[PDB]
RNA sequence: UGUACAACGGGGUAUUGUAAGCAGUAGAGUAGCCUUGUUGUUACGAUCUGCUGAGAUUAAGCCUUUGUUGUCUGAUUUGU
RNA sequence: GCGUUGGAUUGUUCACCCACUAAUAGGGAUACCCUACUGAUGAAUGUUACCGCAAUAGUAAUUGAACUUAGUACGAGAGGAACAGUUCAUUCGGAUAAUUGGUUUUUGCGGCUGUCUGAUCA
RNA sequence: GUGAUUUAUGGAUUAACGAGAUUCCCACUGUCCCUAUCUA
RNA sequence: GUGAACAGCCUCUAGUUGAUAGAAUAAUGUAGAUAAGGGAAGUCGGCAAAAUAGAUCCGUAACUUCGGGAUAAGGAUUGGC
């Protein structure tokens, strides 16, 4: 018989933080400019869609095929801040971290831990040592200049641009894929306190990696945890304990869409011809509304509504057809999850009740 | 686009859709200073 | 899943464990069978193997013409009883479970067909396709 | 794509909603939801209730009838997809929608005027049989 | 004459359908069985790559003749749009509504008359000679009620399943205004209208069908120039 | 939810229609040949005793006579009066 | 198998065919995107210097 | 001491399935003061018809808020 | 490295069939108490916080079928794979709640039997 | 001694009855595929 | 009151409001329930759970110690005004 049980993932245990951390990068290609390699937002709700499938030899090619999707708020995210990294005979170095002369409220809330008891004094110092001339800071960059074969950059979200409410950002550092180092902090240091697009990154008929923490579920016991059988001691024997909140990477995810705030009617079709953006009726299920950029991919992303996720571009040259197959989207439902939803516009429910008591 | 909001578009699709749309036309400009939309 | 079925079968719901009645909808006059067998199967411990839309069995006649009665013959499935998900988008169900009589081949034991079949037996087996009066 | 409507509720089931039951008489039931699913294996009677919609257009609630209704039946004949008629039914079933609003905006008015004078002699049965309030106040 | 395979299958008719004006062709596996009709006919008249609600089988679920054509109810918009626009509006399109829907199953027609179930509806029935200008008539053979999977029809000729009696060879050949046999196709498969389909200058077998069977069908279809 | 739904009105346990009785009254010759159906040793009531209106099968020609009148019947022979409520009116009662 | 030599270097040949060279294209289109951003948010900044 | 936070309320979604209060020339019927009808009208009367997709519910682990009303300095510990 | 089944028959392992699948190879190894296992906090490192490195340890994917090649070469024919390109599927694992179906103390909304607050209401 | 009836370690038989023991048929269903949820 | 009732459910007369409490809903337990589709395949073993159960009309075989078996089986019916 089979083992019930995985045993890759065996410590299963909680993370640490919910912000699921890169761990892989594809390597570089010094050939090209700086693309980014990684992007990050929050998960908001699914929804459903269909497709037209230019799939060639596939049992449903050219045919209408209903698939499921999820969308996640993507707003711009802005730099603030690099490391270098060397390689030694342990691994790599911490350096030098170099931020970006002004630093929003959120992310000097994100550093402090109780927040309006603070002075907020966060980078005082580092401000001052911003001086006329910045000689300390070029000392501490053209050394990054010299060293770190490869270099990161520091992000930090806009998350009062969300309908959500928890004030505080969520940092990272992301890798860059491309080459002359010299060129990456330079390119970086002009887009200091300079925010960054999702469309920016990606676009559609692409495959991401998707990282992020489950939901929890509590201390579940063997029988719904490993979904084994009802009726010394080894590790592998499929003893009850914490379910959920580990971290986990989903691949191979096929985008259908790259989302904009600005555009009016982001849930057109070509073929809907409705001015109506994807935030469907009800608002989304726990989460809010979608007035920002958004992507939708399929499958489903490992996460709970309202959780960020991290994303990365595929980290590898991909070779089966799926991933490099060309989308054409032909309807976006965008009916009231809070119920057995029929109706995409309130003013189609207008038009199917007709007025009512209340309505005049 | 063969989609609107509701009632997609192919049991709607013909000829003479533009005089039908006249044919309704008159019908609203008649009713339209009867008062009927009081 | 053996020969004659022409194309692949896409994942549907699995409705029929074995031990599990059905109509017979061919004019022969044979009137039930009950599945013994799957042909395309699973390996699993404690697991009952399963059939549905598309498959092919093994299976016996309970009630019909004495002559084909406690002989074993093998039948195609036509009607599930369960509900399944048709990609492009729908679900859907018959009513009655019911399952007709072939050869190990592919082809159709009876020369007719009464009721509907489902799209997925339609699509696959021609001569399901040719002897059937309906299709759902 | 369709929008089939529910055949107990004539509500509209979107794809990817909702169930198509097929019976041995070969003809599907497309379906809105499982309330309107389950009320149809119970063997209920939509023209008797009252939420659904053939009881409604039955029973001299809004219009069954009318040509703004009936433009868009079906159509068992195709048109060969000339561009120039779609880049006006665009605005046609557009404003269709509006004037068939209107329509039964006033057709409710026609149903509901009548209602603030009985509401008036109401409330005078009121006035006329409890005067000590106004003996109160 | 030619023999065709299907992508290992000799059964064609029910994954394609012929008429005299036109052909239709299912989208299963590679674009090869296309490239093998136009191989024989070319651009002589157009040859179509169709779908029938996602399905593969328009051989079985559709009927039609030059005149016009005819498609069940569970056809779908974009397969009706894309006929119109594929074929010559010379041609009539419609798409009906029945109980049952195994229309090229249940209707074995050449260009002037066809035949149907008996309990087929008296609406359609009427319909159908209403767009193909046609004499309908609603019968079996040899008890067998399929009429469009077990015959096969031209106006050059036809055929049907070989358990037909001799009387009834006779008097179906009445009704049906051709010289007929009582024939076979892939060395005895009783359905012949998937096993091979056949109009008024070309027929198409599957790879089984003998040389009897080919001289045959050849004879009686009169499709060389020296018949 | 319970067990009164899964008792009686399973997809096992399933009636005849609506519409084809209506149609059945209509139809004259459907009523000869549903009264001449012959026998069947595979029921309790062998074949015989179908009321028509109520689709079930009697034992006995008192089942008829006390199910006749009764307020089973009447259920069937007052909804058979008006509409069947075929697809037509689902398809029309939204502007179809 | 997932691993084995003859899939592997038979995928190796087909990576360094079409795919990788619509990712080398890709990456320069979004590389247009990337770089116009900044002038985007730089002419905002000039509005700002007005 | 604010792009603040909350308790209510409004709006949006959905949930069910059409309320109390009445009115009627619907209401099998049986009596009835006698203006002895020729719908006599008056009594009761399951229910039906109309104000009524009405009513109630809606975050406790939904959306939204220019509304109103309040909160917005309590204890402790820590040093190269 | 990964996999080895569903049934039929005896208190009994002895005995031996049906069918599937790629196969259905053989073997061994009361219990709160301390230990092991599954999971969870935690002062001390001058403090408190953020981002990261990764010594080490574990490691997972599997198999069948199919369009093409191709009715190819080969064979006299019956027969007939192939490599590559391509799609599905099985058994396993990990996620997810769009949708569907299941679940009800939302005891949210109706309805019901007996009874209590004179009756309605609630 | 033995335990009603027909015909004495007792022989063939037997309607009803038994918290007596065994096989099988109907429907019934979470016993199971395949487990899921809710309540004190 | 209910109903066949001295079953069970509710109530008046009368009498207790005693059983260590509070805050929280993680599993698993203990008692109690529901689950599609199939319907005893599972299992030594229909163990337990679940099915009809009340009242009337018709009807109820073989076998017999003729007394029964027999609430046999089995079909229909059951509200309110
Ligand atoms: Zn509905």
């Amino acid at each position: 018989a089979p083992r019930h049980g995985h045993l890759g993932f065996l410590p299963r245990k909680r993370a640490a933080s919910i912000r699921a951390r890169v761990k892989a990068f594809p390597k570089d290609d010094r050939s090209k400019p700086v693309a980014l390699t990684s992007f990050l937002g929050y998960k908001a709700g699914m929804t459903t869609i269909v497709r037209d499938l230019d799939r060639p030899g596939s049992k449903f090619h050219k045919r209408e095929v209903v698939e499921a999707v999820t969308v996640v708020d993507t707003p711009p995210v802005v730099v603030v801040g690099v490391v270098g990294y060397v390689e030694t005979p342990r691994g790599l170095r911490s350096l030098t971290t170099v931020w970006a002369e002004h630093l929003s409220d959120e992310v000097k809330r994100r550093f402090y831990k109780n927040w309006y008891k603070s002075k907020k004094k966060a980078f005082t110092k580092y401000s001052a040592k911003y001086a006329q001339d910045g000689a300390g800071i070029e000392r501490e960059l053209a050394r990054i200049k010299k060293y770190a074969s490869v270099v990161r950059v520091l992000v930090h979200t806009q998350i009062r641009k969300t309908p959500l409410a928890q004030k505080k950002a969520h940092l990272a550092e992301i890798q860059l894929n491309g080459g002359s180092i010299s060129e990456k902090v330079d390119w970086a240091r002009e887009h200091f306190e300079k925010t960054v697009a999702v469309d920016s990154v990606f676009e559609q008929n692409e495959m991401i990696d998707a990282i992020a923490v489950t939901k929890g579920h509590g201390f579940e016991g063997v029988t719904h945890r490993w979904g084994t059988k009802k009726l010394h001691v080894m590790w592998s024997v499929a003893r009850a304990g914490q379910r959920g909140y580990h971290s986990r990477t989903s691949i191979n995810h096929k985008i259908y869409r790259v989302g904009k705030g600005d555009d009016e009617a982001n849930g057109a079709t070509s073929f809907d011809r409705t001015k109506k953006t994807i935030t469907p009726m009800g608002g989304f299920v726990h989460y809010g509304e979608i007035k920002n950029d958004f992507i939708m991919v399929k499958g489903c992303i490992p996460g709970n509504r309202k959780r960020i996720v991290t994303l990365r571009k595929s980290l590898y040259t991909n070779t089966s057809r799926k991933a490099l197959e060309e989308v054409s989207l032909k309807w976006i439902d965008t009916a009231s999850k809070f119920g057995k939803g029929r109706f995409q516009t309130p003013a189609e429910k207008h038009a199917f009740m007709g007025t009512l008591k209340k309505d005049l | 686009p063969e989609i609107l909001d509701g009632k997609n578009v192919y049991d709607f699709l013909d000829p003479e859709i533009a005089a039908k749309l006249q044919a309704l036309e008159e019908e609203e400009e008649k009713l339209e200073n009867e008062g009927f939309y009081n | 899943s053996g020969n004659g079925a022409q194309g692949t079968k896409f994942r549907i719901s699995l409705g029929l464990p074995v031990g599990a009645i059905m109509n017979c909808a061919d004019n022969s006059g044979a009137r039930n069978l009950y599945i013994i067998a799957v042909k395309g199967s699973g390996s699993r411990l404690n697991r009952l193997p399963a059939a549905s839309l598309g498959d092919m069995v093994m299976a016996t006649v309970k009630k019909g013409k004495p002559e084909l009665r406690k002989k074993v013959m093998p039948a195609i499935v036509v009607r599930q009883a369960k509900s399944w998900r048709r990609r492009d988008g729908v679900f859907l169900y018959f009513e009655d479970n019911a399952g007709v009589i072939a050869n190990p081949k592919g082809e159709m034991k009876g020369s007719a067909i009464t009721g509907p079949v489902g799209k997925e037996c339609a699509d696959l087996w021609p001569r399901v396709a040719s002897n059937s009066g309906v299709v759902v | 794509m369709r929008i089939y409507q529910c055949h107990f509720c004539s509500s509209p089931c979107y794809p990817g909603h909702g169930i198509m039951f097929v019976r041995n008489d070969a003809k599907e039931f497309r379906f809105c939801r499982s309330k309107c699913h389950k009320a149809f294996k119970q063997r209920r009677n939509p023209r008797k209730l009252k939420w659904t919609k053939a009881f409604r257009k039955a029973a001299g609630k809004e219009l069954a009838v009318d040509s703004t209704l009936t433009f868009a039946q079906r159509r068992n004949v195709p048109v060969r997809y000339n561009r120039e008629l779609v880049a006006t039914t665009l605005k046609a079933m557009a404003r269709i929608e509006e004037i068939r609003q209107k329509r039964e905006r006033a057709f409710y008015k026609n149903r509901m005027r009548g209602n603030k004078e009985k509401d008036f002699l109401r409330d005078k049965k009121l006035v006329e049989s409890n005067p000590e309030l106004l003996r109160i106040r | 004459a030619t023999r065709t395979q299907f992508e290992n299958s000799n059964e064609i008719g029910v994954f394609s359908k012929l008429t005299n004006t036109y052909c239709l062709v299912a989208v299963g596996g590679s674009e090869n069985f296309y490239s093998a009709f136009e191989a024989e006919l070319g651009d002589a008249i157009p040859i179509v790559h169709t779908t029938i609600a996602g399905t593969r089988i328009i051989g079985r679920m559709t009927a039609g003749n030059r005149r016009g054509l005819l498609v069940p109810t569970q056809t779908t918009d974009q397969e009706l749009q894309h006929l119109r626009n594929s074929l010559p509006d010379s041609v009539k399109i419609q798409r009906v509504e029945e109980r049952l829907s195994a229309l090229g199953n249940v209707i074995c027609c050449n260009d002037y008359v066809a035949l149907v179930h008996p309990d087929i509806d008296r609406e359609t029935e009427e319909l159908i000679s209403d767009v193909l200008g046609v004499e309908v008539f609603r019968q079996t053979i040899s008890g067998n009620i399929l009429v469009g999977s077990y015959c096969s029809l031209s106006n050059q000729g036809g055929l049907v399943h070989p358990q037909t009696s001799v009387q009834d060879q006779e008097e179906l050949s009445s009704l049906l205004q051709v010289p007929l046999v009582a024939g076979t196709v892939n060395r005895g498969s009783s359905v012949v209208g998937a096993g091979m389909v056949v109009n008024d200058y070309l027929a198409v077998t599957g790879l089984d069908t003998t040389a009897p069977e080919l001289s045959v069908i050849e004879s009686i279809f009169r499709l060389q120039d020296a018949q | 939810m319970g067990r009164y739904s899964v008792k009686r009105y399973k997809t096992k346990r399933r009636t005849r229609d609506l519409d084809l009785i209506y149609n059945d009254l209509s139809t004259k010759e459907s009523v000869q040949k549903l009264l001449n159906q012959p026998l069947d040793e595979t029921k309790p009531g062998l074949g015989q005793h179908y009321c028509i209106h109520c689709a079930k099968y009697m034992e006995t020609a008192i089942a008829l006579k006390t199910h006749l009148k009764g307020k089973v019947h009447k259920r069937r022979v007052k909804e058979l009066r008006g509409v069947p409520y075929t697809q037509e009116v689902s398809d029309a009662a939204a502007g179809y | 198998s997932l691993r084995a030599s003859s899939h592997l270097n038979a995928k190796s040949v087909k990576r360094r065919g079409v795919f990788q060279k619509a990712v080398d294209a890709r990456e320069q289109r979004i590389s247009d995107k990337l770089k116009e951003d900044l002038l985007k948010q730089k002419l905002e900044d000039l509005k700002k210097k007005e």
